[PDB]
């Protein structure tokens, strides 16, 4: 047992293993210890995959890198491509044209929406929603619930909910439950009434059908989804508004994109945000405010979405770092500073010359070292209980000035809130969303459902699994709104006569400096993403990625400090220690992408 | 009534799973609820840990030699196989265990089919395609990074309707989807035939939709349905949106030189 970051870690209790962790991207193992009352008193995050993209990139052409690193992940598809082209452009002093900037922003915001909405419904919702309970719901009461939760959503009649309920029923009555087989249905950890469950399941089905439409924006600009194409110096989708049909982008293609954006805005406003507000309210009323972890103290994002390109002071999700829960002081974060972002491997399956220090990613090293500690139960190829006192993950341990940080939509919303309080006007919309959301959760939704009003502040409500889930939904809404404005600006710029989509001045490596280094950052769906590159004689000398889930899923560092996943699980009661309902609910609130975390 | 699919994930990016759920005809929703029984799939399944693992035994017993094994990604042979760990054991052990009683095996995507990005030089994990590990079962390769959504569901639909694997080419790919090179029906072909090429990004030729051969387009050597079926319900494909094909359905495309290096012997095509 030891204490770190205010958490009292104790591994003397009953050990519980969750392997595989499902409804995530990629491969994770989680172990916890619980005390005599089933409260988690230790948590262990193990990334269970590695591919070695950083090693594979050595010696290749920087112009090709984006395509390799894009394949780090098909869920956050394109965010790595964006970081890569930014990193190469930074290294080579390349400024992309305005239309390329706007198209990339629209693609990024499209990914945010798609990734957030699919995550919540198809990966997260079954931690909050009991599908078998939905079978017992009254269709009439479900219709009435729907009208209170989201008055503007047109799909609200009793017959519509009866139809969905019956298909679900027939499916279950078949005896082949598919994705619902061996679920934790009926657990007391589930608190929603049947009507709320049926509403949510119905939206799970609606979103599965709709998500395929949103990504057609990627298809227009990048050819395909998953894995749309990017380009060092701009975008490949050349513009000819007028032989119009022969160019990748003409007015009709832009109108198509706008139609998809308008649909996105509708879905976020009428389905996604209201569902999360309603589910959050009900779990809040049940007292389930666990899972805050490091969000209560330390949060980080690089900052993103400048309304003036290459001017970070105009970031619409302004970033930086908060420490010790002091929301009155946002420290600037510089990805170029060797003393800020650093990665440790003390408890990771890698080796450094000296593992008592952290390496900034321009000096990063990726040499595998799969070895298990002396207190392991089982063998090298058959682990029963992992030894977290030694090396226990394929995930490296990123820290900021040595501090363990949480990253993600929640981090960005806390930072935006802090920025807005300090007088930053670019953060006014997220501040508004948060204040609106607090009032809905505390007062409006309780009043409408006949529940008592509460008086939680944002500082109390946000650092929690509920809060983490809420911030994701709000971010989706904000990204939809922002890309709606980006579309107008793109169309306006083209109509003014600027059709440029690529700067090719430094496309040929004969124009390059013989060595260079660059960094590209992105506010990826799961948090702060960076790619750091060194170029030598036209080739990649080093390429290091530090990815959002690398931060959140980090194992312990040299100092034994715990990362976001491990901290978030601490001090959480489990209804039944052999059913990981609460572990899954909190882990999933981070939207873990394990392929990302390890690359 | 509904054929079980056990969908396993090795070393992968999850792009093949994502592509699958973009299918419009049929809807993935209808595939899951009405066509297959998707009984194991890490991305979507309610059960985790011991409860998830327990499903594999149950389905394999009850539906012995009558389930489809679908594989996204691949097994690593380095690090004693523990660069991909499932249930504290190497992924290759799960793959071999589930494969032995499968009616048919689908290798989804370039990773499962050929090695994928992780198998590109120097292949630190010795990632190995499914057919080099499972040598005694019928395997259909559905390559692409990822494959087109409707190609993935088209394979499932054929297999469910006929209870047969569709006719395959020498490389194990379905002829109904992989018989044509991209270049055969690519709408920019008349430009290629007229020697009309893009030479620099966003030049006048690019704005007129000229052929992308000189920008590295690998369409002339790449077999897929992209130029006809196209992507995301026929919305576009790489070439229509202005980037050359990078050859993503072809074996070892990652190590066939820069994506922007043109093919040589233009007379060939
Ligand atoms: S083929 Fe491509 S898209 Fe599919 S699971 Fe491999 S890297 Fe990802
Ligand atoms: S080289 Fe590429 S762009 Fe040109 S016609 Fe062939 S497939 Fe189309
Ligand atoms: S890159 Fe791949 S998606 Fe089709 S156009 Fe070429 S085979
Ligand atoms: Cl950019
Ligand atoms: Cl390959
Ligand atoms: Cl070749
Ligand atoms: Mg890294």
């Amino acid at each position: 047992a030891y204490a770190t970051q205010g958490f009292n870690l104790d591994d003397r209790g009953r050990r519980i293993v969750v392997d595989p962790v499902t409804r995530i991207e990629g491969h994770m193992r989680c172990e916890v210890n619980v005390d005599a009352n089933n409260v988690i008193r230790n948590a262990v995050s193990t990334g269970t995959m590695w591919r070695g993209l950083e090693v594979i990139l050595k010696g290749r052409d920087p112009r090709d890198a984006w395509a390799f690193v894009e394949r780090i992940c098909g869920v956050c598809t394109g965010c790595h491509a964006l970081a890569s082209v930014r990193a190469v452009e930074n290294a080579l002093d390349i400024r992309i044209p305005k239309n390329a900037h706007l198209i990339r922003e629209i693609m990024a915001k499209t990914l945010q929406v798609h990734d957030h909405a699919v995550h919540f419904y198809h990966l997260h919702a079954l931690d909050w929603v009991d599908v078998m309970s939905a079978l017992k719901a009254d269709p009439k009461r479900t219709s009435e619930l729907q009208q209170l939760v989201s008055p503007a959503h047109p799909l609200s009649s009793a017959g519509y909910f009866r139809d969905i309920q019956n298909r679900l029923k027939r499916f279950v009555e078949s005896g082949q439950l598919g994705p619902f087989m061996n679920g934790y249905w009926g657990s007391k950890a589930y608190v929603l009434p049947p009507e709320a469950n049926l509403m949510a399941v119905t939206h799970y089905l609606e979103a599965l059908d709709l998500q395929k439409e949103w990504v057609k924006i990627h298809t227009i600009f990048g050819g395909k989804n998953p894995h749309p194409n990017y380009l060092v110096g701009g975008v490949p989708c050349a513009i000819n508004l007028d032989g119009a049909a022969s160019a990748p982008v003409n007015m009709e293609r832009l109108s198509f994109v706008k139609a998809r954006i308008d649909e996105i805005i509708e879905f976020n406003k009428n389905v996604y945000v209201p569902d999360v507000l309603a589910i959050g309210t009900l779990y809040k009323q049940a007292g389930w405010l666990y899972g805050g972890g490091l969000a209560a103290t330390n949060v980080l994002d690089y900052g993103e979405y400048p309304n003036v390109a290459y001017n970070k002071s105009t970031d619409q999700l302004p970033g930086g770092a908060i420490l010790n829960g002091n929301w009155d002081e946002v420290f600037p974060v510089d990805p170029r500073d060797s003393q800020q972002v650093q990665e440790f491997v003390s408890h990771s399956w890698y080796k450094y010359a000296d593992e008592s220090v952290g390496l900034h990613p321009w000096d990063g090293v990726t040499e595998p070292n799969y070895v298990l500690g002396a207190n392991t139960k089982g063998t090298r190829t058959r682990i029963e209980q992992i030894d977290e006192s030694a090396k226990y993950s394929w995930i490296k341990s990123p820290r900021w000035r040595g501090h363990a940080m949480e990253v993600g939509p929640l981090s960005r919303y806390i930072l935006a809130y802090a920025h807005a309080r300090s007088g930053n006007k670019y953060a006014e919309r997220p501040k508004e969303q948060l204040e609106y959301s607090a009032q809905m959760i505390n007062s409006a939704i309780p009043k409408a459902l006949g529940l008592p009003e509460t008086q939680y502040t944002l500082k109390q409500l946000l650092p929690s699994t509920i809060g983490r889930t809420l911030a994701r939904a709000l971010e989706s809404q904000y990204c939809g709104e922002m890309m709606h404005s980006d579309w107008h600006d793109l169309v306006a710029n083209i109509r003014a006569g600027d059709t440029a989509t690529a700067n090719v001045d430094k496309w040929d490596p004969a124009t390059w400096p013989l060595q260079a280094k660059g960094v590209g950052t992105v506010a990826a769906p799961r948090g702060a993403l960076g790619h750091w590159i060194r170029i030598k004689d036209g080739r990649i000398e080093n390429y290091q990625c530090v990815v959002p889930t690398t931060w959140n899923g980090s194992p312990r560092d040299y100092k034994g400090q715990i990362g976001a996943f491990e901290a978030s699980l601490m001090n959480t009661p489990m209804v039944n220690p052999e059913q990981p309902v609460e572990i899954l609910r909190t882990l999933h609130s981070f939207d873990p992408c394990l392929a990302c975390s390890t690359h | 009534p509904r054929t079980p699919v056990l969908w396993l994930h090795g070393l992968e990016c999850t792009g093949c799973s994502e592509s699958f759920i973009r299918s419009a005809h049929p809807l993935a929703k209808d595939v899951v609820l009405s066509m297959i029984s998707l009984d194991y799939d890490d991305t979507l399944m309610a059960a985790a840990g011991h409860q998830a693992e327990a499903i594999l035994e149950e389905i394999m017993t009850k539906y012995k030699g009558n389930y489809i094994l679908a594989v996204e990604g691949n097994p690593p042979l380095n690090q004693d196989g523990m660069s991909c760990i499932i249930g504290g054991r190497p992924f290759i052990e799960q793959l071999k265990y589930v494969a032995k009683d499968a009616k048919a095996i689908i290798s989804w995507g370039s990773c499962a089919s050929w090695g994928g990005v992780q198998a590109a030089k120097p292949n630190p994990t010795q990632a190995t395609p499914v057919h080099k590990v499972i040598t005694d079962k019928p395997i259909i390769k559905v390559p692409g990074c990822p494959p087109i959504a409707e190609v993935m569901t088209g394979v499932i639909t054929y297999m469910l309707t006929f209870d047969r694997i569709p006719e395959l080419d020498r490389q194990g790919r379905p002829k109904m989807f992989y018989s044509q090179r991209i270049h055969d029906k690519c709408y920019r072909r008349p430009h290629f035939d007229a020697g009309q090429f893009v030479e620099e990004w966003d030049d006048e030729s690019a704005r007129k939709g000229f052929c992308l051969y000189k920008m590295g387009c690998k369409g002339p050597t790449t077999y897929n349905a992209c130029s006809t079926t196209r992507w995301n319900e026929g919305t576009s494909f790489p070439i229509q949106s202005g980037h050359g094909c990078i050859g993503c359905s072809e074996d070892g495309f990652w190590d066939k030189g820069s994506f922007y290096d043109r093919l040589t012997g233009i007379s060939q095509f």
